[PDB]
RNA sequence: AGAACCUUACCAAAUCUUGACAUCCUUUGACAACUCUAGAGAUAGAGCCUUCCCCUUCGGGGGACAAAGUGACAGGUGGUG
RNA sequence: UAAGUUGGGCACUCUAAGUUGACUGCCGGUGACAAACCGGAGGAAGGUGGGGAUGACGUCAAAUCAUCAUGCCCCUUAUGAUUUGGGCUACACACGUGCUACAAUGGACAAUACAAAGGGCAGCGAAACCGCGAGGUCAAGCAAAUCCCAUAAAGUUGUUCUCAGUUCGGAUUGUAGUCUGCAACUCGACUACAUGAAGCUGGAAUCGCUAGUAAUCGUAGAUCAGCAUGCUACGGUGAAUACGU
């Protein structure tokens, strides 16, 4: 297409992959058993919107390390949650886990976090318009070389699928060494799917 | 990109700029009697003027230079004279199909020397 | 002609003869030239008392006057005698193993 | 093309014995396309579906250029105007 | 004696040319070349290197080469006798320089695009 | 519809040779990569997301 | 702009044959097209016998044409180079065209006839000449 | 980027209707391998065996289900770029 | 030593990761002195060396609800669905692509050479035996610079066909076998034999190619239980043409 996620080019030069293993022949399998935590992800999504996950296989254990919006309560008061979480995802991958929570960088000021934020301000009935500038004014004051987010489909209870654009500073696609987070989402309340793709650029 | 009125006004025009470049344009000292043909696109504002002109590599510079500057006083008497709307820019060129077509006849020579 | 079958052309080499009409044909060349002898000798016909010796024996089991016409006509007449399940194909231009005709043109067909 | 010998479906074949031991049938439905053309099957008849319905056809005594697969193309008038 | 060493890497066919003293030859692979390179009356370009390069002293040469073509081995005999005769010595590099034939032709078959087919043609235009 | 044959696929076959080998995430029958089990489309969607450890493109 | 030209050649003495061994190289086959050249090098030295360099040389002095043409047509002169890639390119167009019995006899019996300023070498230049000097209306 | 069946969305036939599949409640539970029979096959009847395997402080959970009832339902390659 | 199989070194090539390097970085001229332009030297790379991904704003109510999700309408004892046959591929046909020939630069026969890349654990089948060939059978090495798939074809060395619907040509069907599939008929591929139509460079129109280029001739991979005239990647021979808008 005209425009490609960049993070898919970005990977393998400057930043590493999403989920690491060791390499053999029967990479189905291991891609088969992490689809199923990365589904099982969305539990803690939905309630601590984590980043993104990167997963690790050791030579038979498993290193997980989780980018959570505040880790207070997913690591309990003393832990007394983590440990059923591991239990749940020891059941369900068919083998053991080393969870290592890590807070993601204490500025709001990754991708995939404002995306659902802005998700879920849109699902809850409030102008796009609005939380953009609020979202657009605490990226600049954060501090940010350049941020964009896109939304489209029909926006504001309507009928029309529309799409706009609020950007800032110097924003360099074409660079390759632009250090960027592309994220996405999606969010309605009762009128089809409204896609956004938050864009982050913060060092070079 | 070529009508049968652009050839009228073409026709018409020749008329007219023989005349006027030949019994008009006295000041640029450099005056040579000149032979002419113009052609022009089919929405008359660009006309080609083709000529001649009797001297060597340094007179014709120095009648085209003279040309250069009498644009102005043509273009001004041209839309004084003509009926047409809109006038079309004027640019002079040699008509190089004079030496073109006389080279054209040299080989001529070439088809009858080894024939004979 | 002379040799066998109907008609050969003269003053040519045996290994076209022999093909000219329905007979041994050239795809067989190297088997008929590993059994037999007479081959090209020349571009005219050389058939000499040497010649012939031994090659209408090579070639005696391929019994090729009418063979291929009456297996032919015998397949054909089972083809519109019994059921045509292979003749309803075979006026369209099918093989057996198919065609999928789409370019009908005027060969094969009316 | 051929392995196993003459390819069977073990099912219609059981079928055909249980009604040729007593004097042959000329009714049997049937789908007959794993089936091919062998001795056993002399005197007898047999209803392939081509599709829509099966239709019955008598076998005959000159099974060599014919098989019992198809009898009638499935594709009925083969999709052309003639 | 003093043996020079030189390559060509070509056409994706490097030739390991050694050069020894000699009437001046060659052995390709310990054999001629007249009868390895199939039709290659072409070695008046190959002893183009004695006829304008070090006067005309034929130096024999000794050659293993693999990979390439035939055509891309011959030339590469040719960046590895010029190598040889440049670290001889350094008075004729500028020269070889000005004769052509020294600068490396990095001129290879390369990518094969979306587009083309079993002749490397791109795709028609939609006619009629 | 497709809505059975994921479990048509995953159900008993009559024979040795009766499957294909469909996708896991997605549904789409056609254009399958067997090394992955994953179709054309799954297959460019997660390495845009850079989940494979292999290498981008542009490397030729 | 540039040419990409080749200087060496199997027999030096003419360098026409680069541009010979170049063209009849048809179908991505090198060495059966100059086998064939070399033949018909081989029978234009033997038929009248004489050294091929002159004969050649004749043929490609006697068909360069010097009237050519660039809804209108004009005469237009000829570069030298241009010239004689057309008069090769006749050349093989002739081999091609006269489908004669063996490999060489026809190129051998083309080149001795334009050699000659005779036959449907000259024929062609006739035609391009006349044809040419038909369009010199539009000259002025 | 694989049309003989499976493949395929259609027709015909054998066919069920919380349905082919899946989840939620319960009677509960390691999911039945193989044969004979009616049946074009499905499917069904059985012989046969699936058969607490992990924690079990004796349950229970889960964990699969053998079949069953239940309201949702699931489902649409039905439609709408 | 048949052969890099062996003892010896990484010398060369090659082999993967750091480092210089082509960046206008220098000179002469042109240019308003500047930018920049031209030529040159050095220089592999001279005016961004070449090739590939990265496709602005947007246009096309362009395509996809049939990857997936997806709001709404409908069936929900059928508009859901278990199993068997076909069917998306039929032909008076036309269309566009692709493959094969119209040829003696050629075909046919015999000895003979040059390549890289990719995959391989139950798969890649060393050698070998048998068979008319397809292929049947046994069998070496290898989780891979070791071993295999696998040979490069044209081409070099000699011969024949001698201008014909041709020793061009394989469309057409019939006979008997081979791999895989329980199954090769609508419905895989291959082989041995026979049969031998058109087509003798194609009209107006018409597409592609700017240098290792086209054109040509081979090789490998995925698609697969088996089935590629389609695709991708690799390799070999290898030209003129752009004066000029």
């Amino acid at each position: 297409g005209q425009k490609i996620n960049p993070i898919g080019l970005r990977v393998g030069i400057i930043r590493d992959w999403e989920a690491k293993w060791y390499a053999e022949k029967d990479f189905a399998s291991l891609l088969h058993e992490d689809l199923k935590i990365r589904k099982f992800i969305d539990n803690e999504l939905k309630e601590a919107s984590v980043s993104h996950v990167e997963i690790e296989r050791a030579a038979n254990r498993i290193n997980i390390a989780i980018h959570t919006g505040k880790p207070g309560m997913v690591i309990g008061k003393g832990g007394s949650e983590i440990e059923k979480l591991r239990n749940k995802l020891n059941a369900l991958t068919d083998k053991k886990v080393h969870i290592n929570v890590i807070e993601i960088k204490k500025v709001d000021l990754d991708a995939r976090l404002v995306a659902e934020n802005i998700a879920r301000q849109l699902e809850n009935r409030a102008s796009f318009r609005r939380v953009q500038k609020q979202a657009i004014t605490r990226a600049m004051k954060l501090g940010a070389k350049g941020i964009k987010t896109q939304v489209s489909g029909r926006l504001g209870g309507a009928d029309i699928a529309r799409a706009e654009q609020y950007s800032e500073g110097t924003v360099p696609l074409h660079t390759l060494r632009a250090d960027i987070d592309y994220a996405h989402a999606e969010a309605d309340t009762t009128y089809g799917k409204l896609g956004v793709k938050v864009w982050i650029y913060r060092g070079e | 990109m070529s009508s049968m009125r652009a050839e009228r006004v073409g026709e018409q025009m020749k008329k007219e700029l023989m005349d006027i470049i030949n019994n008009k344009v006295k000041d640029p000292r450099v005056g040579f009697i000149t032979i002419t043909d113009v052609v022009l696109t089919n929405d008359l504002s660009q006309a080609k003027v083709f000529l001649t002109v009797l001297g060597n590599d340094k007179e014709v510079e120095n009648t085209f230079k003279a040309l250069d500057k009498a644009k102005g006083f043509i273009k001004s008497e041209l839309g004084s004279r003509m009926r047409l709307r809109i006038m079309p820019e004027l640019m002079y060129e040699y008509d190089q199909s004079i030496e073109y077509g006389n080279k054209i006849e040299r080989m001529i020579q070439d088809l009858h020397k080894q024939d004979r | 002609a002379r040799i066998a079958g109907v008609d050969i052309p003269r003053e040519k080499r045996v290994v076209i003869s022999l093909t000219y009409i329905y007979g041994i044909g050239t795809s067989t060349a190297q088997k008929i030239l590993e059994e037999a002898n007479v081959s090209a000798d020349t571009r005219v016909k050389d058939l000499t008392d040497d010649e012939l010796g031994r090659i209408r024996e090579v070639v005696d089991g391929y019994k090729v006057e009418g063979d291929l016409r009456r297996e032919t006509n015998l397949n054909i007449k089972r083809l519109m005698e019994i059921s045509s399940y292979r003749g309803i194909r075979h006026r369209r231009g099918l093989p057996v193993r198919g065609q999928k005709t789409k370019n009908n043109a005027r060969t094969r067909k009316g | 093309s051929i392995k196993k010998g003459p390819f069977v479906d073990e099912h219609l074949m059981k079928k055909v014995e249980a009604q040729e031991g007593s004097e042959k049938k000329q009714v049997i439905k049937t789908w007959s396309r794993r089936s091919t053309i062998f001795p056993n099957f002399i005197g007898h008849t047999f209803a392939v579906y081509d599709g829509r319905k099966h239709v019955p056809v008598y076998v005959t005594e000159d099974m060599v250029g014919h098989k019992l697969g198809e009898f009638a193309p499935t594709r009925t008038f083969k999709g052309h105007v003639a | 004696q003093v043996e020079y060493r030189g390559t060509g890497r070509r056409k994706n066919s490097v030739a390991r040319v050694r050069l020894v003293p000699g009437e001046g030859n060659i052995t390709v692979n310990n054999r001629d070349v007249r009868e390895y390179l199939p039709f290659e009356s072409l070695i008046l370009d190959l002893n183009q290197p004695f006829d304008v390069t070090e006067t005309k002293g034929n130096y024999d040469v000794l050659v293993n080469v693999h990979g390439g073509g035939f055509t891309g081995q011959a030339q590469a005999i040719r960046h590895g006798i010029a190598r040889a005769l440049l670290e001889a010595d350094p008075e004729y590099r500028g020269s070889l320089k000005r004769a052509g034939l020294l600068t490396r032709d990095p001129r290879m078959k390369e990518r094969k695009k979306p587009g083309l087919k079993a002749a490397r043609r791109s795709p028609q235009f939609s006619k009629r | 519809a497709k809505t059975s044959m994921v479990a048509k696929q995953q159900k008993k076959q009559k024979y040795a040779v009766r499957e294909y080998t469909r996708c896991e995430r997605c549904g789409r029958p056609h254009s399958v990569y067997r090394k992955f089990k994953l179709c054309r489309i799954c297959f460019r969607e997660l390495a845009y997301k850079g989940q494979i450890p292999g290498v981008r493109k542009a490397s030729w | 702009v540039p040419k990409r030209d080749v200087l060496p050649d199997p027999i030096h003495n003419s360098k026409l044959v680069t541009k010979l061994i170049n063209k009849i190289m048809l179908d991505g086959k090198r060495g059966t097209a100059q086998r064939i050249l070399y033949s018909a090098f081989d029978l234009v030295e033997q038929r009248s016998g004489r050294d091929a360099l002159e004969v050649f040389e004749e043929a490609i002095n006697n068909i360069m044409p010097v009237l050519e043409v660039k809804n209108y047509q004009v005469p237009v002169e000829v570069r030298p180079e241009r010239r004689t890639t057309l008069g090769l390119r006749w050349l093989v167009n002739y081999a091609r065209l006269r489908g004669e019995k063996t490999m060489e006899d026809r190129l051998a019996n083309e080149i001795l006839d334009a050699a000659n300023n005779t036959g449907g070498a000259v024929k062609k230049r006739e035609d391009t000449h006349k044809m040419a000097e038909a369009n010199k209306a539009f000259a002025h």
